[PDB]
């Protein structure tokens, strides 16, 4: 029951190219999240270095909070929330357990939606 | 003045006593009398001096639990033990009283009543009297909201039903209809930013002297022309004194927050107040005896001052009705006013030993002053 | 002009009819009125927070100069080329030459000294019915009539913002002249007017004493200072 | 001492004795709106002051609180029943130089407001 | 005891959910809780640094102060009534005592009915 | 790079004096129990604003936060 389609690099283009778009530009930055893409690394580089199949509850805490920090952006933004509803990001947060392998390939999916936020168009340098 | 805002000078003089009440009112173990003149000290200055013994006791005869029946004076206690009511120890402030005067066949019973309670009028930080600003233009908010319902109506104003719930709803929407008229570009008609009176501002009084304020009480005398002495004693203020407030109106255009013709209104002020007076309450005040009609450019301003200055209804069988529903077990009205053709039943007339009038009546007049 | 000045505008501000800022809204203490009234954050003393000194003085004049043009100024950076100078806009003129200042409450002790005990007061009003007269309360609370204020701006003469294509002067003392004007044509509207608040019933009338300029950065040109004093001596 | 340590679990109770009418709750909180006033400012000085003891003028403050209770409670049958049940004429005599008797005082004297309007309808 | 169950983000869901509509837009907003709101955060950024599993007796009276805080703000509110009872959040002030574990416990549920408060409502988002 | 020849030696550019003369540091809040002695429940205040359209008269209400009066900070500065 998950969003990725096995592939998640055809399907993270799918939904930048289908962002709704201004008179001039998009209306979603990659500034507004930053505070989203600095909790996602944490969980990261703390998840990969765990040899275990099942998140200690120590990390298993963590997912919790970035669960709530998604929440609380979507509400007082825009373009954040026509962008969380079109990924499937907040559905996805409630399928992660306390699986290792469903928390690693959110943050791959993550990154994918990145990559093409910064070629996509310009004012990205 | 200024080349977009012009300035007034609405001074006020009074004919009668008027009283501003401020939600304050003094008990008999506070003050005492002496002669006519009542004093009233300030209350910590004589109790610091009291030594500590009878501190106890003096805390415990204010609080009224027991001994005195909670009618006592101050005299009662401090009589024995004899603590001297010093003017110069005290800084507090002397004044005088108007009359006192008994009721009429009441018990026949010849009973004396006394000054057990007193209202006081609304002071300033430090202590002197003054007249707020919000009072006057409420008063302005009924000359101008008589003389375009007084003179002519399209209909003449009838209250629809019985329940005081749509005799509510009434009065909430004969304003909103007539001063709502502003139109401003994207809002509801009926906001209060659409209100005719937010161009007119009326500032407050400067402070008067606390010298003159003497103390009055409710007579109301009837069409027999006998008044009863009611428990209403409140400190008022005395014919003579003279009130200047300021007013200034706004000539920028309608529907940016102004209103040209409120300035028009104010230059024809003691106009409005005179056609007002003439046909509101110089016909209802003829039918009394003993009372004399002047013409004036009279208005009235404060409480004590009758339930035909707070409204604009003209018909006296009219306001039966709306105050039969919510009073009407006491005293029936409804039959009453149809036999000697008055509405309210009573005159608020006062007393100051020497001339019977009324009670809030004022004179006024304006000059378009830079 | 020749070189770069700041001048410093000193006076005193005294409050004539009871004045009602009232931006708290909740914030204040617990055993309070309704309406609170703006308090300084540590020493509890009434405050005019000086955003509401600028907005409504050009809000007075953007009503003077709309009158004599016979145009409504919309919203800023629709206004006036001398009101859009003195105050900010985000247009040509980015920055003030304005900078208002937050003022506390200075003579708390000369109001203990006569008989005041409280430095707000409480008020009571009314609201009638215009048949069958019935009334609902409210309470107001709002500053003495006794209180004084420091009132202070500074006024900066540089370069300021030049725009991409245009070449950067600075402004000439007969310039000097004409913003100084509209400052105590400004601070006249507003003795008329009331700074906050019910004011159409009463409230916030207001009194200004004692404006003087100085040179507090550097020199100026000369015989320029004493008429910038004479502009400002009919308030 | 009448005031406890946990002070809001004995100034809920006063609220919950407070007498009756038909209605309930005879006193409000416009009644004593004057004796709230007065209080919240002797909180100030009390707070920003940096020594133990009292001051004169902290001292002639107090003692013109205390004249206020009597005199409002005196004029009205409500207010006499709540500060002899809450006991503020009680606590009001212990504070004799103390600052940490007044701050304890008005915390607990806040502590009564706020379940004066949570106890009942009618205050918005 | 324990009124805040674990997985407390699904039981703020519910709670934010679960109140009175008033033609669509809500009767609470956040600037009826910002009094009580930046109380809250002092009171979080000062537990968190400490290390001892008791409160302070300088960190044990600023709750007392903020559950009689609480208590005056849904006195005079009607809307904030509703949303103090519903959650739940006099009933566990009153059983932190001293523990700092049941103090940092309230405050992750009080971030939860704030984040699903601007989430669940438009006329906001700005 | 084009300010004054006295400006550029204290301050630094990128042409010819290449590293300033000063070195700036962060500062921290110090008397912050001081503050709470003296009656402080934040360490900053919220503030509302307001803006006032001009046609329809209407509220653009804003909270604003900022650093309260009477905080102390501790200066340094060095030079070479």
């Amino acid at each position: 029951m998950s969003v990725i389609q096995d592939d998640y690099v055809k399907q993270a283009e799918q939904v930048i190219r289908g962002l709704p778009k201004k008179n001039g530009d998009f209306e979603l930055t990659t500034t507004q999240l930053r505070v989203l893409l600095s909790l996602t690394a944490q969980l990261f580089d703390e998840a990969q270095l765990s040899s275990d199949q099942n998140l200690s509850p120590a990390l298993r805490d963590k997912v919790q909070y970035l669960r709530v920090r998604f929440v609380y952006q979507a509400g007082r933004e825009k373009a954040v929330r026509v962008f969380v509803e079109r990924a499937g990001l907040l559905d996805e947060l409630a399928q992660i357990g306390d699986s290792r392998d469903r928390l690693l390939k959110f943050c791959h999916y993550m990154e994918a939606l990145v990559a093409y936020k910064k070629f996509l168009d310009p004012k990205e340098t | 003045m200024n080349t977009y805002l012009k300035p007034f000078e609405l001074t006020l003089r009074c004919l009668g006593p008027v009283f501003i009440g401020s939600g304050e009112k003094r008990t008999s173990k506070e003050y005492h009398v002496e002669g006519d003149r009542v004093y009233f000290p300030d209350m910590e200055l004589l109790y610091a001096d009291i030594p500590a013994h009878k501190r106890k006791s003096f805390e415990a005869f204010v609080m009224n639990t027991d001994g005195a029946q909670a009618t006592a004076p101050l005299k009662e206690w401090v009589e024995p033990n004899a603590v001297k009511l010093d003017p110069a120890k005290h800084r507090g402030y002397e004044v005088k009283i108007g009359s006192i005067e008994p009721r009429r066949a009441s018990r026949m019973t010849r009973k004396k009543l006394t000054l057990n309670e007193i209202h006081a009028f609304i002071k300033d930080p430090l202590g002197r009297p003054y007249v707020p600003g919000s009072t006057v233009k409420g008063m302005l908010r009924s000359i101008y909201l008589q003389s375009l319902v007084h003179k002519r109506t399209a209909q003449p104003v009838r209250v629809p039903g019985h329940q005081t719930r749509e005799h509510r709803q009434y009065g909430e929407r004969f304003e909103r209809k007539e001063l709502r008229k502003s139109g401003r570009p994207n809002t509801r008609p009926q906001d209060a930013v659409n209100d005719l009176f937010q161009a007119i501002r009326v500032t407050d009084s400067p402070a008067l002297r606390t010298s003159d304020l003497l103390i009055c009480q409710k007579m109301d005398m009837n069409v027999h022309g006998k008044p009863d002495g009611l428990p209403l004693f409140r400190e008022c203020l005395a014919p003579g004194t003279s009130i200047s407030h300021r007013v200034v109106v706004d000539t920028s255009p309608t529907a940016r927050g102004g209103w040209r013709e409120g300035e028009r209104f104010l230059e024809t002020l003691a106009e409005t107040a005179a056609s007002v007076n003439q046909a509101r309450y110089a016909e209802y005040r003829a039918m009394y005896p003993g009372v004399n009609a002047i013409v004036g450019p009279i208005v009235y301003l404060g409480g004590g001052a009758g339930y035909r200055s707070k409204t604009f209804v003209t018909d006296q069988d009219d306001m039966a009705k709306v105050l039969d529903a919510q009073f009407g077990k006491v005293v029936k009205h409804v039959d009453k006013t149809r036999e000697l053709r008055v509405s309210p039943l009573v005159l608020k007339r006062t007393k100051i030993d020497n001339i019977c009038y009324e009670m809030g009546q004022c004179e006024l007049s304006i000059r378009r002053a830079e | 002009t020749t070189s770069y000045a700041k001048i410093e505008i000193t006076g005193t501000l005294t409050v004539l009819t009871g004045l009602q800022i009232g931006a708290g809204d909740g914030f204040s203490a617990i055993g309070a009125v309704d309406k609170p009234v703006v308090r300084d954050p540590l020493s509890r003393l009434p405050m005019i927070p000086g955003t509401s000194l600028k907005g409504k003085v050009r809000t007075l004049l953007s009503r003077q100069y709309g009158a004599d043009t016979e145009t409504f100024y919309r919203k800023p950076n629709e206004d006036h080329a001398h009101i859009r100078r003195l105050f900010g806009d985000t247009e040509e003129y980015m920055t003030g030459r304005l900078v208002f200042r937050d003022t506390k409450l200075t003579n708390k002790d000369d109001l203990e000294a006569r008989g005041a005990k409280t430095l707000t007061e409480v008020k009571f009003e009314n609201a009638i019915n215009r048949v069958t007269a019935k009334a609902n309360l409210r309470q107001m609370e709002r500053v003495i009539p006794g209180s004084e204020f420091a009132f202070s701006l500074v006024y900066e003469v540089s370069f300021g913002t030049p725009g991409e294509e245009q070449k950067a002067s600075l402004p000439s003392s007969d310039e000097i002249i004409e913003d100084f004007n509209a400052i105590a044509r400004g601070l006249k509207l507003l003795e008329l007017d009331y700074l906050g608040g019910s004011g159409t019933r009463g409230y916030g009338q207001v009194k200004f004493s004692n404006l003087k300029a100085r040179a507090a950065v550097g020199a100026l040109d000369g015989s320029l200072l004493e008429k910038l004093n004479h502009e400002l001596a009919a308030v």
